[PDB]
């Protein structure tokens, strides 16, 4: 299982960035696509995820109305991308891995495959 | 298709060669149910469906009367008097691609099991809670369908499988036979006979019956065939037993 | 929720033991519980899940258990590569919650 | 185009039979089991200062048309379900030359129709335009054949396994109100080869000209559905159906059918079984809540 | 009776069985007693490059009778054309191998 | 799936030509062997096939008399003898796999893979 | 039979458009028309058979289609590899005909 993501942005605030994740090894429908954000000297922060079968997604309420996360299966990438930039959204963005809510042993509770995280400078 | 979108194609009013397909050595299923597959040409049908359908190697199992599983529940049922034959082979290098092949989908959550021959292919978030979804699906709440993901380097239960499901209507004329040559017709003599599927032995004569243009046989009060419409001249046969008794 | 790891800063040789704890503002299934380790310049990798449940390619080293709002993660030897920043994570509330991290 | 046209009944008696297969039978009482009209049933008659009203009616498990008409204004049916573009919709048109069968996704109108005109020169109706679907795509089947459309006519409409059949009648009558009495059985018309699912319909008429004026001033027929019924159908020396019972019909019916005949003799006979029918389901389980350590078992650390 | 067959022919070898090897190369009675006993081999039948000293019937006129040992090479007829010895478009060799 | 020729061969008018094809990759005797010649500035011309299993073959008219196609099994190796070479023969050759005519989806139509040509000049 | 290709000699920028024919003197199954390319100094290899199928490992840019004596290959977007010989292939009497070949 890998996860490789785009390159580092430089941005100026009120603009939109779009950070891919292209996805190998696993079938990329069978898992949610999630997005976690590390600002510098910060912790994780969960920005929401996606399921490639069908485009559904959820947002933490942080980023809701923000973020737009979208896939493409016939190339296996996930994409997220956040509008309306501010200063504080300079973070290393991460695209990870986790399983469906209908996994029986709870698969979904947690994210097992990290791709490298890409550093968005605002 | 995809098989949970599987596709009919209806059959008839032709000659059907099924040493074609039998003989054939690109096939590795082709399991006949309610009928020898060597027997299939000599015999006549009212109707003939072929439902074509991919799903992968371990699930072709699934594809059989009394089988169950996400494929026979959920995608494509079979009856358990099903009269047919199952036929299919591997796809790996039609149906597959580097990176993943997600064009083939499957239903792995139903609310209930599929009848006989029922298609469904509805999105709708299924509930597998006590909580209703409203469309949106997340904890408790899933989307109902999922890829194969089909890949070249994947092993043989994993690869796609093309398979087609030759459905044999037994009802009305039949339509669809098997290519046999027909023989002349021989009257007031005793012969075995096979008339548009119809076998049996006995003494041909001309009929007096009054049979009505739709009428294709008739019957006694036994409820046996004691009369024929012969399919070619539209000639009323009338059918009686060669000549029998104790000793 | 609120997710607490201590002590914020750890510090002990390599070929000790070290004791990671999270505690939660309320009660977390043990099955939502996660440890993740983060080396420096590297993105996160999970070690821990169910609370106690190895991921794999993750050494013996490690180990993990706790209920209700106490959890913990053990290196019961620490090499050079383990001195870097734990996290734990929970679910639930159809919401994944990181700590603020640890670093040994 | 479109217009927007929207501004009782008779007994069935012993009519509504078909021939329940392609069997030839003779001088024998046979016992059949069929989606029939059953006897003596109420049967709605339909009439379309201006007044429209031709309405979209259930197909149910089975549809018996009847109508009486020297004016050729019933033309045809629409069978479906949404009855517009949506799904697939079986379209049965009759006209001076042959029959249009097509199946669709029609985009249908409210009130669909076919024009007719009186030809002052010709002095006879002619055909103008259709005002049945304002469009038509997706088309998986066609079929073209004969026309069948004081002068009653009778159909009888299924669909089963995949087959829409048509049973038809066609009988000369001296009823101006009523369904006429006794016994006429409907024979196959044709056997449709459509699939698609059923569950209204609307009848086809040819409206006069005259009536598509735009002021306020300026088609009977009898529908029935079918039931599951039991029959004892009587095929006379020519193998037509002459006389039929309807099993259900009353105890006199039920005791012909029990005895393969259509005459009874004095006597006491055991037809049928009485039994009083649940009205309600009462379920008693123990009144615990904890439940069952299943999941214990599955994610258990070690097996 | 010994011979070799591939892995997914093994279920092959049973009473009430179709297939390329049920029908054309080894057929068991519907009454049949006795027992089946078979063992991975591909330590000892298979090599680099392919085996094909191992042949099965692909093709034949009709099925085999029970324990029936049919090893002619005689070309199938699949069309309506004598093949009069060659094989080509609808003439076919009968045999196969696994490699 | 690969298949490896011999090497360039020069001949004078009237001598005889082997050229060998090794295949792997695939099941030797599950296809037919064809052989295609390219004389210099021409187009691609069919010389005939084998077929491995049966060491059954069939040959152009152009070439039926002249050349003759063997194969081993055991090497799985393909061969094809020409006979009284011409000037005109000069041509690369080439080695092809395809389906054997009982293929269902007509795979012996076609010609799939190709080995190296082999240059032979006379 | 006679398999005759046009035009002898294509020529165009990469990025754009090619459409290359192929006509037969008698009526050819489209189940038995197949397209070839062979690069300078390289071995033909297939691309399109069926009349339309793409062989394993050709890109989605190449495509096919025809009847009876009419058939076609279409580049959508020609790129540097692109400029080789193309050649159309017939089946029939059992035999085997290749057309004289095109060059992009
Ligand atoms: C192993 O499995 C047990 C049993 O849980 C059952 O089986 C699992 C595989 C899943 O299918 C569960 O949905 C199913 O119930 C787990 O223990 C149970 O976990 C659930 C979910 O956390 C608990 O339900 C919650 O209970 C609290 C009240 O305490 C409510 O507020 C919540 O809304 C929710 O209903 C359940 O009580 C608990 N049961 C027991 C006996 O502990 C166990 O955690 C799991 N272990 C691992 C590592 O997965
Ligand atoms: C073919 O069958 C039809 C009956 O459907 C008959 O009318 C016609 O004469 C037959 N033709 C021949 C050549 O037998
Ligand atoms: C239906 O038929 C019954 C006779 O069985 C009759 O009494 C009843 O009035 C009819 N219903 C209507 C609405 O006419
Ligand atoms: C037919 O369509 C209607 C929708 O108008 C639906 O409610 C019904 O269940 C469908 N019946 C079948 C057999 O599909
Ligand atoms: C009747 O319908 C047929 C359809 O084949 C059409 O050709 C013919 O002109 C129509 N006749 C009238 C009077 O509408
Ligand atoms: C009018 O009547 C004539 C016969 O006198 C007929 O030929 C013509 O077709 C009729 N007109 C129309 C529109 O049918
Ligand atoms: C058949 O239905 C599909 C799905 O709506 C549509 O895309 C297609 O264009 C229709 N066919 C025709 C000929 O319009
Ligand atoms: C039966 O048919 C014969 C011969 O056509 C006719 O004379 C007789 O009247 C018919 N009987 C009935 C009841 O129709």
């Amino acid at each position: 299982v890998q996860l490789v993501q785009s390159g580092a942005e430089v941005k100026k605030p009120g603009a939109s960035v779009k950070v891919s994740c292209k996805a190998s090894g696993y079938t990329f429908t069978g898992y949610y696509m999630h997005w976690v954000r590390q600002a510098p000297g910060q912790g994780l922060e969960w920005m929401g995820w996606i399921n490639p079968i069908s485009s559904g997604t959820s947002y933490a309420q942080t980023f809701q109305g923000r973020v737009t996360m979208t896939s493409d299966t016939s190339i296996t990438t996930a994409y997220m991308e956040l509008s309306r930039l501010r200063s504080d959204d300079t973070a290393v963005y991460y695209c990870a891995r986790a399983a469906p809510f209908y996994d029986f042993w709870s698969g979904y509770s947690y994210f097992d495959y990290w791709g490298q995280g890409t550093l968005v400078t605002v | 298709a995809s098989v949970y979108a599987w596709n009919r194609k209806r059959i008839s009013n032709c000659v059907a060669d099924y040493s074609v397909l039998y003989n054939s050595a690109s096939f590795s299923t082709f399991k006949c149910y309610g009928v020898s597959p060597t027997k299939l040409n000599d015999l006549c049908f009212t109707n003939v469906y072929a439902d074509s359908f991919v799903i992968r190697g371990d699930e072709v199992r699934q594809i059989a009367p009394g089988q169950t599983g996400k494929i026979a529940d959920y995608n494509y049922k079979l009856p358990d008097d099903f009269t047919g034959c199952v036929i299919a082979w591997n796809s790996n290098n039609l149906d597959s691609k580097v990176g993943g092949n997600y064009n083939y989908l499957y239903r792995l959550f139903r609310k209930s099991n599929l009848k006989p021959f029922e298609r469904d292919i509805s999105t709708e978030i299924y509930q597998a809670g006590s909580t209703p979804c409203n469309g949106v699906e997340g904890f408790n709440c899933y989307f109902p369908l999922q890829s194969y993901g089909f890949q070249p380097t994947n092993g043989v239960g994993y690869q796609p499988y093309r398979v087609v499901v030759l459905s044999f209507e037994l009802l009305a004329p039949a339509t669809v036979c098997g290519p046999k040559k027909s023989t002349n017709l021989v009257k007031n003599k005793c012969v075995n006979f096979n008339f548009n599927g119809l076998t049996g032995t006995g003494v041909l004569t001309e009929s007096n019956k009054k049979f009505l243009p739709f009428q294709q046989f008739g019957r006694d009060i036994a409820d046996t065939t004691d009369a024929v419409r012969d399919p070619q001249t539209l000639e009323i046969l009338d059918i009686t037993p060669c000549s029998f008794g104790g000793v | 929720i609120v997710m607490m790891q201590s002590p914020g800063t750890l510090s002990l040789s390599p070929g000790e033991r070290a004791t990671l704890s999270c505690r939660a503002s309320q009660s977390v299934s043990s099955s939502y519980l996660a440890w993740y380790q983060q080396k420096p310049g590297q993105a996160p990798r999970l070690l821990i899940y169910g609370a106690s449940s190895r991921a794999t390619g993750i050494p013996d080293r490690f180990s993990g258990s706790g209920s209700g709002t106490d959890f913990t993660l053990t290196i019961s030897r620490l090499e050079p590569e383990d001195f870097a920043v734990y996290y734990c994570q929970q679910y639930g509330s159809s919401a994944w919650t990181f700590g603020q991290g640890t670093k040994v | 185009q479109c217009v927007n046209l929207t501004t009782a009944y008779t007994n069935s008696f012993t009519r509504g039979v078909y021939y329940p297969d392609k069997v030839f039978r003779s001088s024998v009482l046979h016992s059949t089991q069929d989606l029939f009209l059953p006897f003596f049933s109420n049967v709605t008659w339909f009439h379309a200062t201006k007044r429209f009203d031709n309405p979209v009616l259930p197909f149910n498990d089975g549809v018996y048309f009847a109508s009486t008409e020297k004016s050729n204004i019933i033309r045809g049916w629409i069978f479906g379900t949404t009855l517009d573009s949506k799904t697939q919709s079986l379209l049965i048109v009759n006209n001076a030359t042959n029959v249009v069968i097509k199946v669709c996704e029609f985009q249908f109108c409210n009130d669909p129709f076919l024009g007719v005109y009186y030809h002052k020169n010709n002095k006879s109706w002619m055909e103008s335009e259709f005002r049945v679907y304002s469009s038509a795509n997706n088309c998986t089947f066609e079929y073209v054949s004969q026309p069948f459309l004081k002068n009653l006519r009778e159909f009888v409409f299924k669909n089963i396994d995949g087959y829409f059949k048509i049973y038809s009648k066609h009988t000369p009558i001296n009823l101006v109100r009523d369904l006429p009495q006794g016994f006429s059985a409907l024979e196959p018309l044709v056997d449709l080869p459509i699939g698609i699912n059923i569950t209204r319909f609307q009848t086809l008429l040819a409206l006069h000209r005259s009536y598509l004026t735009p002021g306020d001033s300026s088609a009977a027929y009898y529908v029935g559905y079918l039931q599951p019924r039991t029959f004892l159908l009587k095929y006379n020396e020519n193998g037509t159906i002459t006389d039929a019972v309807d099993c259900a019909l009353d105890p006199l019916s039920e005791t012909k059918c029990t005895l393969k005949s259509f005459t009874v003799e004095k006597g006491i006979y055991q037809t049928s079984n009485f039994r009083v029918q649940p009205t309600e389901s009462i379920v008693r389980f123990p009144n615990i809540t904890n439940l069952c350590p299943f999941g214990e078992v599955f994610n258990a650390t070690r097996f």
